[PDB]
């Protein structure tokens, strides 16, 4: 899976490469375990404007997150 | 890059026997009866005065009574009596008890001890795990009504090595031994040996070097000469170790440019691309196969799959025993025994990565260190700090651990068994001390 | 009297030594055995 912390975003990369031979044949993405730290953290600098904000809280139709 | 032969004969030994008259009637006698190396020797001394195969022969010679010998080196000093050199241990435990009392009338002629009545020492005994009953009653007879023995102790070697590298005795530790016929991994808990939790793989050394046979026999069908099962452990242990991970080595382990070093090619004793073809690499590696050559046909082009035969400790299913292997008991070991859970470690579980000692006959074998410690860490949480500890033998720990053991005279009372409580008690009897076997029940 | 008994053969009357004694106690489990510390099979594929 993917985890932030702070959006709280869960994205689903696939199963796990050790668990490939279940079956010999399924539709289960098998992407290998990642070699990293489970926790990495890091900060970035995001440029927006006024007008960037403008926008992302009027919307005549509502939903811009999904 | 030229092409090199490799040999696969092993001499003999011109000086086989050797033994000294002088003896302490005091000292005990340490022994360690080893499936594929008996280890002898006093007390005092540091390392095992005499090591031996554990094999003997029944040498028949005309005209000279046709008994003729037995045990030690000397079997190895004609290849014929090393080819007939039959040795007792079975699978479990050995079959043939007179054989035994064989081996050890002649270990007690090369101690030197000058015999008063049966035998005037304690004898330290070493004893597989979770022996059966019947065993260790035909233990109890050989030693005490056959050899007179004024007091025998048996437990598991493995635990004797975690003492021998941990002489306090009340030290937290992860044992695996690696033996010759089975291995297994122990945990103890404040020096005691908790064997409720230990488990048991059946796959040790003799099956690798049958599966090295086996799988060097189907790769070859058509191989004019028949190869030794010495020869088949000189090659075992000349080329062989454990890969860092499996799973993506494999994919490498034919690539054209992995076969330069990879592969290396044995001779064995006499007197529609290539690159295309992976059958081509697969048999005959990395040089042009020459059809009508005498060596060709007696060249064994292994080390292909050199990473498959140790391997299988680690996944006992191609050995065909449908048992977990290393890492799996020591994910339930580690993480769902001893009150630790998948995401807390209780202190003596962490107590016990702390202190993870691995010995045996089959940990000679290289790249089992790295493995061990990156497969440890792959499940444990971040920050856990794991060491592992390796012999420069292995295999002559546990007869240091016999050593260590007859030093501590305090902890040497509680282990050793007299002949007053034997006939007293019966077979039927085990002291439930904490380096060596525990009842059968509570 | 001396013979070579199967080391099968010793797994096998082991097993019907604590199959005895077990069914002459239930009517006690078993602490450490030859069969308890065998090593199950895996749960991973």
């Amino acid at each position: 899976i993917y985890i932030e912390a702070n959006t709280g975003a869960v994205k689903r990369v696939g199963r796990s490469d050790a668990y490939a031979t279940e079956f010999d044949l399924e539709t289960e993405e098998y992407v290998p375990l990642p070699k990293g730290e489970v926790h990495k953290k890091k900060e970035i600098v995001q440029d927006v404007t006024l007008h960037d904000l403008d926008v992302a809280n009027a919307r005549p139709q509502g939903g811009q997150d999904v | 890059k030229a092409v090199v032969i490799d040999d696969p004969p092993l001499r003999q030994t011109p000086e086989p026997f050797d033994e000294q008259s002088a003896y302490n009637p005091q000292s005990p006698i340490a022994i360690d009866f080893g499936s594929s190396k008996l280890r002898a020797g006093f007390v005092n001394h540091a390392t095992p005065t005499h090591i031996f195969p554990n094999a003997l022969t029944k040498f028949r010679d005309r005209k000279l009574n046709k008994n003729f010998t037995f045990v030690g080196n000397d079997t190895l000093l004609d290849q014929a009596v090393r080819s007939q050199s039959r040795s007792p241990f079975d699978g479990p435990f050995v079959t043939n008890w007179n054989l035994t009392e064989e081996i050890l009338d002649y270990t007690f002629h090369h101690l030197g001890v000058v015999p008063d009545n049966g035998i005037p020492n304690p004898i330290l005994l070493t004893e597989r795990l979770a022996t059966v009953q019947s065993q260790r009653t035909n233990w109890y007879q050989i030693l005490f009504e056959t050899y007179n023995v004024p007091g025998v102790t048996f437990g598991i070697d493995s635990l004797f090595s975690f003492y021998n590298y941990n002489p306090s005795g009340n030290k937290t530790g992860l044992v695996i031994s690696c033996g010759h016929e089975d291995t297994n991994v122990i945990p103890v808990v404040d020096g005691a040996g908790i064997l409720t939790d230990a488990k048991r793989i059946n796959w040790g050394g003799h099956q690798a070097v049958d599966y090295l046979n086996d799988l060097m026999a189907l790769k070859y069908p058509y191989f004019p000469t028949k190869m030794s099962y010495l020869q088949y452990e000189t090659m075992y242990k000349d080329y062989c170790y454990v890969s860092r991970n499996y799973d993506e080595d494999i994919e490498k382990i034919l690539t054209l440019e992995n076969l330069d070093t990879n592969d290396v090619v044995v001779e064995a004793p006499f007197t529609y691309d290539w690159r295309n073809s992976i059958l081509h690499l697969f048999l005959r590696g990395p040089r042009p196969h020459d059809s009508e050559n005498i060596h060709e046909q007696h060249q064994m082009h292994l080390n292909v799959e050199r990473i498959r035969v140790p391997e299988v400790i680690f996944q006992p299913t191609m050995g065909g025993q449908d048992q977990a292997g290393i890492c799996e008991l020591s994910e339930t070991i580690l993480l769902k025994k001893f009150g630790s859970q998948p995401g807390k470690l209780s202190q003596t579980s962490i107590d016990m990565v702390n202190n993870v000692l691995i010995t045996g006959g089959n940990a000679k074998v290289p790249g089992l260190k790295e493995r061990i410690v990156k497969e440890f860490t792959g499940f444990l949480p971040t920050g856990t700090n794991i060491t592992v500890n390796m012999s420069s033998d292995p295999s002559l720990d546990a007869w240091k651990g016999m050593a260590a053991l007859a030093r501590n005279e305090e902890q040497y009372r509680k282990t050793v068994i007299s002949k007053k409580e034997y006939e007293e008690y019966g077979p039927e009897y085990i002291k439930e001390h904490k380096l060596g076997n525990t009842k059968y029940f509570e | 009297t001396r013979r070579h008994k199967s080391a099968r053969q010793l797994i096998s009357d082991e097993n019907k030594r604590i199959n005895a004694l077990l069914t002459k106690a239930n009517k006690l489990v078993p602490k450490a055995t030859y069969f308890s510390v065998e090593a199950p099979p895996s749960i991973r594929p």
